[PDB]
RNA sequence: AACUUCAUCUACG
């Protein structure tokens, strides 16, 4: 009647990736930990943009859109950030948001690449994943871009732009035993990476008992935040929720008595 | 207001009721420039 | 893997890249109401577009 | 008309690899290659910078509006 | 209600104005129905 | 507290 006790070895860590493996678990807490990867994991990124002077070939609002997709680095400071929704003071400010400026003149005959270098942060902890960079656009000769711009805190379920993870690869069953998907001619299909059948064998035999356990993840970063703690911050987000939720449910189960 | 040229971009400054034609260059093709107050964009 | 649950889906399913074409038919241009507005003036009846 | 910022698909970040890519195509590398030294996997991203036409080159020939 | 002579027109009736409305522009100017030109055709004929 | 008509053409299911 109670949890299991699940296991984690981890078997790529690069700056780019994390590879581990979870046993001993459910298949919808798997599935809900992938789901937090995408979603539900706090990250910084640019919000709000006012463009003093834009005469590039680029609309403001398509300026605006690059802008924002651009990745900021949020390893630390996005836990100690307050949303701007919980932060006192109107609109933005140091602690709900971070300041960006953009001015940048193309002068000399030859086309200016105006990259998320040009991009000045007013604290040094979020940078634009710069430490070739990203082209926000291009200037011809006699043409500038200048621009402010808050980067706040939130998550991918708000935007595609606070998603802190490019692909999450989640796998289980790599060779099909408990039959969840049925193929027509099983001799036809590639193996899995993570396969351990014999290259004769194209499926294990049906585990009638087999429950949906030993769930492979390989999860790449944005850059924003390092691969080791999107994970550690969904995890402790998925924990979050799920008090609020406890919270929440003990005040009206109270309020029913 | 002040319009920008279409041909020669030189700011001509042109009063209400007054031809367009931009100075020194005659085009008659004027801009009428990006105003001074500022549009918030949700960068969404 | 379905999205929801992240169940294996039974049928293999055909995925790639093709082409598609955003056409200018849009919905906000379509969506029209009316409620007591302009009227004509020979037949006095709602007006056309 | 610009190399769009993260591939639409993942979010994988491809804008700055237009440049490299077009480098490496002057270099000599075949397009898959090419696509390959820039660390580009998925046929996701690889559509991102196969499939893209660079029209800001085109609009940047026009004079500016302002000089 | 409807006696033979009755059919040959002696009397031409003018429609009221709501039949014929006049199409306004600007205030510049007053276009007018087709009906009220060809009435001041018949006007005209009648007259001379 | 509030903007005509004709005519044509082009699209939509
Ligand atoms: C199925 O019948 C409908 C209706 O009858 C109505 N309709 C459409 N055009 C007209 C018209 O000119 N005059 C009248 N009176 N009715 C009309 O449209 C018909 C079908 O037309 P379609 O055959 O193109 O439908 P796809 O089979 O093409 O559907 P896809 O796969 O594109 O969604
Ligand atoms: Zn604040
Ligand atoms: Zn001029
Ligand atoms: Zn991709």
């Amino acid at each position: 009647p109670y949890a299991n006790q699940p296991t984690v070895r981890i078997t790529e860590l690069t700056d780019e990736n994390v590879k581990f493996i979870i046993e001993n678990t459910d298949l919808a807490v798997a599935n809900s930990i992938r789901r937090v990867f995408i979603a539900e994991v706090p990250i910084i990124a640019i919000d709000w943009v006012q463009i003093d002077a834009n005469s590039s070939v680029l609309h403001d609002e398509f300026i605006a859109h690059r802008l924002g997709l651009i990745p900021l680095t949020s390893d630390d400071i996005v836990d100690k950030l307050q949303y701007s929704r919980d932060c006192t003071c109107e609109e933005f400010c140091p602690e709900c948001s971070v300041e960006f400026t953009l001015d940048v003149r193309c002068n000399e005959d030859q086309t200016r690449h105006v990259t998320s270098r040009d991009l000045i942060s007013n604290s040094p902890r979020v940078i634009p994943v710069t430490s070739d960079d990203i082209l926000i656009v291009k200037l011809r000769k006699g043409q500038e871009l200048r621009l402010r711009a808050y980067a706040k805190k939130g998550f991918g379920k708000e935007h595609a732009k606070w998603n802190p993870t490019a692909g999450v690869a989640f796998e289980y069953d790599p060779d099909n035993a408990l039959r969840h998907t049925v193929y027509p001619k099983p001799e036809e299909w590639p193996k899995s990476e993570y396969s351990e059948l014999d290259e004769d064998e194209s499926q294990a035999p049906y585990d009638p008992n087999g429950k949906p356990e030993r769930f492979y993840y390989n999860v790449e970063s944005c850059g924003s935040l390092r691969p080791e703690t999107i994970v550690l911050s969904a995890l402790s987000g998925l924990k979050k929720k799920l008090s609020d939720l406890q919270t929440q449910l003990s005040h009206e189960i109270q309020s029913d008595v | 207001m002040i319009y920008i040229c279409g041909e020669c971009h030189t700011e001509n400054e042109i009063k209400s009721r007054d031809p367009i034609r931009c100075r020194e260059c005659g085009y008659r093709i004027m801009y009428k420039k990006r105003t001074k107050r500022l549009v918030v964009f949700d960068a969404r | 893997y379905n999205g929801f649950t992240g169940r294996k889906i039974t049928s293999q399913i055909f995925i790639g890249p093709t082409y598609y074409q955003r056409l200018k038919h849009m919905v906000d241009d379509k969506i029209h109401s009316r409620a007591r507005g302009p009227i004509q003036i020979l037949n006095r009846q709602p007006m056309e577009g | 008309m610009i190399i769009p910022v993260r591939c639409f698909t993942c979010g994988k970040i491809v804008g700055n690899k237009w440049e490299a890519y077009l480098g490496l195509l002057q270099a000599e590398y075949t397009e898959g290659d090419a696509l390959d030294a820039l660390g580009l996997k998925r046929y996701c991203c690889r559509r991102m910078l196969l499939a893209h036409v660079d029209l800001i080159e085109k609009l940047l020939n026009y004079a500016p509006l302002e000089k | 209600y409807a006696r033979p002579e009755w059919m040959i027109v002696t009397v031409l009736p003018v429609p009221p104005l709501s039949v014929r409305p006049a199409v306004v522009m600007q205030g510049s100017a007053r276009n007018q129905d087709d009906l009220t030109h060809k009435l001041a055709d018949i006007v005209k004929i009648n007259n001379q």
